[PDB]
C-alpha cells in the first residue's frame, strides 16, 4: 500500500552529515534504509 | 555586551514579528507569514492538514 510521509520537524541545525547509524535498547525484521 | 555576527546559515533568532488584525471581506494587503500580495481575505472551508 502507498502511504505519504508527514513532515514533523524541521531542525535549521546546518551541519555537513555523511553517516548515519542506528541506537538501541536493551531487553530482559526492522531497519529498513 | 550583545554580539551579533553576519554569516550565511538558517537564522533562528530575531524580533516578534508584529502582527495586525486580518480584514476579512475586504480588498486588503495581507503579508502572511511572509508571503505577500493583494487580494480579498474571507472563511474557506478547506480540510487543510
Amino acid at each position: 500500500g502507498f502511504s505519504a510521509l508527514e513532515p514533523l520537524v524541521d531542525l535549521p541545525i546546518g551541519i555537513n552529515i555523511t553517516r548515519f547509524q542506528t541506537l538501541l535498547a536493551l531487553n530482559r525484521a526492522d531497519y529498513y534504509v | 555586551v550583545l554580539s551579533f555576527e553576519l554569516l550565511h546559515a538558517p537564522a533562528t533568532v530575531c524580533g516578534p514579528k508584529k502582527s495586525t488584525n486580518l480584514v476579512k471581506n475586504k480588498c486588503v494587503n495581507f503579508n502572511f507569514n511572509g508571503l505577500t500580495g493583494t487580494g480579498v481575505l474571507t472563511k474557506s472551508n478547506k480540510k487543510f492538514l
